[PDB]
This record gives C-alpha cells, structure tokens and sequence, in this order.
RNA sequence: UAGCUAGUAGGUGGGGUAACGGCUCACCUAGGCGACGAUCCCUAGCUGGUCUGAGAGGAUGACCAGCCACACUGGAACUGA
RNA sequence: GUAAAGCGCACGCAGGCGGUUUGUUAAGUCAGAUGUGAAAUCCCCGGGCUCAACCUGGGAACUGCAUCUGAUACUGGCAAGCUUGAGUCUCGUAGAGGGGGGUAGAAUUCCAGGUGUAGCGGUGAAAUGCGUAGAGAUCUGGAGGAAUACCGGUGGCGAAGGCGGCCCCCUGGACGAAGACUGACGCUCAGGUGCGAAAGCGUGGGGAGCAAACAGGAUUAGAUACCCUGGUAGUCCACGCCGUAAACGAUGUCGACUUGGAGGUUGUGCCCUUGAGGCGUGGCUUCCGGAGCUAACGCGUUAAGUCGACCGCCUGGGGAGUAC
RNA sequence: CUUACCACUUUGUGAUUCAUGACUGGGGUGAAGUCGUAACAAGGUAACCGUAGGGGAACCUGCGGUUGGAUCA
C-alpha cells in the first residue's frame, strides 16, 4: 500500500514535467510544504498553494523553459527503507553545485548550502537538478 | 569418441 | 450469509446504538455469529474448500480486530472475549 | 548444527582471595541462555599496520612496536613483591 | 517475458515498512566542547649520510570511540485526535464459484425376437477379424455406464488448480448505489499452515465408450513404431494418499503517478425513457498504438513506463536439480 | 594415617570425521568404430512439460497441459 508520500511528491512531480503538465495536485502535509517551499525559493517551481478544510490538497505549478522542463531530474535519496542523514562537512553537493539537495535540519527544510553555511546537517531528503 | 584408438 | 434481522440484532447489542454498525466489538460478533453457524455446514460438505476459505477469512479478520482492541482498551477485549465465550 | 543449562540463574548466611564475585559450601527460590543464532561442528593468535584499490572495498597479520598464549606431552603446587 | 533468475496458489506469527494534526519525549539524527585514539608506518615541509635507498625534526593524519552541553526538521517512543487507506451495515446485479441430493434427452455397447441374404469391416492398397452355425443392414423390446450437442461467445465465475444438460437444498466471493458507522484497525511475509491438473498409490464399488500393457494383420532392409483388427490397468463413484506440470502472461504482492483508438461483459445516473437510441459514472476483460523503456523481439494506464514497501530468486556451459 | 578434589589409565556403548575396500552406479574427456536416425523444416507420426507402462538404443505409447507448432485444415 503507499508508504511514502515525499516519494511520490517528487515523482509526482518528475510525471508532471514529463507530460507538459501545467500543474500538479496532490494531498497536503507539514513536510510536503517545506519542500515546496525550498523548491519555490530555489526556483524549480513558480510556487505552492494549499486548498483545503478537512483534507488539506497542495497543489505545484510546474515550471519550463527552451522547449524543455525545469526539473531535469528528481530523485529521493533518504528513503522509508533506508534513511540517510549526512554530517556538515559531508552533506552532498548534486550536479557539481549547480543544483541542490534537500536536508531537514533541527532548524528546518533547507538547500544543502543553506545547511551547509548554518553549519549543520540532517536527513537529506532528495536531489533536484 | 572413439575410432582408431580416441 | 448472515439473517438481515440477526445481524440487526448483534448491532443493537455490542454497539452504542443500532446504525452503530461499525464499531470494533460489533464487527467481531457478526463474524463470531456467523463462523459459529458455518461450523454445522463444514460438519457435513468437508469437501467445500472454496466456501471454507470464507471461513477462514472471517477468522483472519476477527483475530486482527481483536488485536487491535487488545492494543487499545484491554478493559473492552477482555470483556468482549468473556462476553462472545471465546478467546480462552 | 535448534534447542542449551545442577553451582546451572538469583538469594541468604558461612568460608575464601590482594581484591569484587557460585570463587566455594549449606539452605531457600526456579530460574539463566537462544532465531539479534544459544548449543554443537570447522577453521584461527588480536592490533598498530602490510598489499591492492580512485574510493568503498578485497586480500593479509613475516620483518618493527603494543597485547595475549605456550616452553617434550598431561597435571600440581612450592619459593616469592 | 525470451539470455542464469518470480515460489503452482494463497492464508498468516516473527521481521521490515507505515496515512494525517497537535502536544510531549529527545532514543535515532545534527551541533559544540573536553578527554582519549602509544611510538613506528602512509602524507607534508625541512635536516643528515658524495646521491639514492636509508636515517631523522616538526607537522598533518589517525575519517574512530566515549563523555558533557545544546538543537528538535525528520525518525522513533508516549498522549490525544482526524478521515482520505482499511473495514462494518442497508438494498440490489451477473456468474460452468463450492458441497450434497434428484432428474432428463440424444448416442454408443450389449441381450432377446421379427424381416432379410451374401457379404460386412477395414486401408494408400491390403489383411487379421466378423458372416451360410445367417453377419452387416433393419424393426420392436430390454439391461447398463459414461458425457452433457445446439445455447457457446474475441463469454462468465474462481487465490490458483479449475468449474458447462436441467431442479432443489446448504454455501463462498465479487460489483454497484447511497449514505451511516469504526477511526490507521494497514502493506509485505523467512519460517508455518492450507489448497493444488493429469498420471499414480490404498480399500470397496462400478465398467458402456475410450485405451498404456498385450495379441494378431500390415509396412519396412528391420518396425519392439506410425497404420489395422482386438484389448487390460486406467478413465467413473466413495474415503484416504501423492504435491508435482510448458501449474505459462515462461511476467511476485500492494500503492501512487504518466497522451490516445477500437471491442467484450456486468452494474448504475440523466434526456418529451418518444420506439433503432443519447450522453455520463463504476467493475471486470480483450485488440491496437505514443511517449518512455528494451540487446533486440517487443511491452506500452491489465507496462516490460515513472516511483515506493516487503518477499522469493539468479551469478559461465556442463557435472546436477544429481549425490550425501 | 584417613577424607575431598584431581592427572595417566581402564570398561561398556554411541556419535562424528579422515583414509581405504572385492564389486558396483552413473558422469566427464578422448579426428573418421557398430546399431539404428530421435531432435532441427510440418524433420517426414508437430515438438515439448508432469506422470505411467513398455522396448538393444535413441525412444514408443496412454492421460492431461504448453505454443516455445508449419499449413486456405
Ligand atoms: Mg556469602
Ligand atoms: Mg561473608
Ligand atoms: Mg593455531
Ligand atoms: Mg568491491
Ligand atoms: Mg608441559
Ligand atoms: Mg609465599
Ligand atoms: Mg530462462
Ligand atoms: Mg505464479
Ligand atoms: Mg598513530
Ligand atoms: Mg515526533
Ligand atoms: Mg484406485
Ligand atoms: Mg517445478
Ligand atoms: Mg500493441
Ligand atoms: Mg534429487
Ligand atoms: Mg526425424
Ligand atoms: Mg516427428
């Protein structure tokens, strides 16, 4: 049954690029959110929304460019199965810098370099290139 | 397997 | 399966009111009511493997309720196995 | 190799050691271990390091240095810090 | 999927994994600090032997361990929730789903009798065989077992194996429609248990047709076969056993996401139901094809595409799925 | 002197493991051997799978299953 919903998120996402979707829904949650959030910062999506009451509906606009997507890929790193939590000095950097990976952190869901210069680590959650 | 001898 | 008038009966008497038809302790009497009554069908037949896969379906089911009430309110599962003779 | 365990697991009190302790002994409890691999088989000194490898790994424990064990084979104590 | 590789099919304890909100904890996780991580070695920069090997000062390194102090996103523990996963209830639908008991009509074979007269049967052609002791054919009657033409479908139901005349009894699941109720009760599953074609095995029945074995006639160089005439175990029933199949989609289960077209079947909503109908909304099931995937063939919303959770399995051909 | 502990050793019976053994089972490897020609094409009886029976040998035959069968059947 679905036992990962960060998982899907992204390949929700990864489906959505694919297909020239405009947009993309699926159900909410606080950690869905973060992500979003870093994602609309950094620049991947054009931004998040949360229409719902009861059952919360997070909702992603896709972003593209040339003739192409702007996620080029996503992939999820920590898993359910096999949870990884990188240290500071150690925490990764995706496409040689010029992408990034998402790490919650006890002081939140932010970039690799933002974990990076707040001199701290944590789950890292997904690459995004 | 096996003439002339072989 | 089971008589519409019997299980109205079980709802009304495990549950916290009749149309209190999905409460834990009533699923496990309808299932216990009715495993009970195909005992006597699977007393002749025998052969009936296809419809004893029913059975042992129901009995599946009830011991997975159970244990979850048994993880919840241990005042309710030991009442409810004393109250449907069961359990041992 | 799926069971293993009588000083066995714990306790109490005596004894005992440089010292804690079933270390030992009497009694009372009936415990203790094991699928996170006990038990029983096979093989083996451990480490710093050595060799290889981009790394992770794989292989290895001569020579140097640390630790352990042994001294024809089995066993025992005496002397003594 | 076809190269080695998805257990024949499920149920399910342990394990792994686990929707959504808040509080709480601070185990995981992250941060800092302080101890220790022998020297030698490797590395860095120097110095000394004529150089080098070698020797050597200092440093870096020893990516580890422990402790103390903080952090609280995520994970876990605990509290209390929530309704979207899951399940219960009500009413209906289709169906060779299962178990048991009846019963019917075609046909084969045999038994008895009538008519009848020289052939029948069989093959490529023949013969064995059956017929003048009357066969074959034909009519009447009777006994008996097995299977269910047409319907029939590119069909339906079942976890798989599988299930086709008709009727009743007992009984399992599925789907839809509305809601109401329960409130994560879930997914996967080593081990375990259960089901499991056909053949086969035990006991007792039954035995028409069919037919391993076997016999006879043919064929052939031979013919331990193919073919022909015969024909027993078996095929049938009960009860127990076996546990394997190219048990195949050679494709594990569960969940999510991702352009289209044409069928089958079973529900259900709406349009003066106007009458062939029309547009919607489910379930199951086929054909074709895009991306994408693929060594290719091909797969393609019933993936072999894009992802996650757990399981089983593979590691050159053979030896061998053999030996112990 | 005597008691306890205890080494050698002794007795019975098992277990395992190594070596070996008349004879025997298949397996492997060795240019042209003998017998047939089973498979590959519709391989001249489509092939193959499980099972059963039979036969110098491949194999044959029965029951069900598979397409990994060629053909205007
Ligand atoms: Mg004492
Ligand atoms: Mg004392
Ligand atoms: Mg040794
Ligand atoms: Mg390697
Ligand atoms: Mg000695
Ligand atoms: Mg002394
Ligand atoms: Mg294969
Ligand atoms: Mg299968
Ligand atoms: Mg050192
Ligand atoms: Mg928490
Ligand atoms: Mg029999
Ligand atoms: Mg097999
Ligand atoms: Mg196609
Ligand atoms: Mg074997
Ligand atoms: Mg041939
Ligand atoms: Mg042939």
């Amino acid at each position: 049954s679905m036992q990962d919903p960060i998982a899907d998120m992204l390949t929700r996402i990864r489906n959505g690029q694919a297909a020239n979707k405009a947009a993309v829904t699926m159900p909410s949650s606080k950690l869905k959110v973060a992500i979003a959030n870093v994602l609309k910062e950094e620049g991947f999506i054009e931004d998040f929304k949360v229409e719902g009451d009861t059952k919360p509906e997070l909702e992603l606009t896709l972003k593209y460019f040339q003739g192409k997507a702007v996620v080029e890929s996503i992939q999820r790193v920590s898993r359910p199965g096999l949870r990884i939590y990188k240290r500071k000095d150690e925490l990764p950097k995706v496409m040689a810098g010029l992408g990034i990976a998402v790490v919650s952190t006890s002081k939140g869901v932010m970039t690799d370099r933002a974990a990076r210069q707040a001199g701290l680590g944590g789950e890292i959650i997904c690459y995004v290139a | 397997k096996a003439s002339s001898x072989a | 399966s089971l008589s519409t008038e019997a299980t109205a009966k079980i709802v009304s008497e495990f549950g916290r009111d009749a149309n209190d038809t999905g409460s834990t302790e009533v699923q496990v009497a309808l299932l216990t009511a009715q495993i009970n009554h195909l005992q006597g069908h699977f007393a002749e037949h025998k052969k009936d493997h296809h419809s004893r896969r029913g059975l042992l379906r129901m009995v599946s089911q009830r011991r997975k309720l159970l244990d979850y009430l048994k993880r919840k309110d241990v005042a309710r599962y030991t009442q409810l196995i004393e109250r449907l003779g069961l359990r041992r």
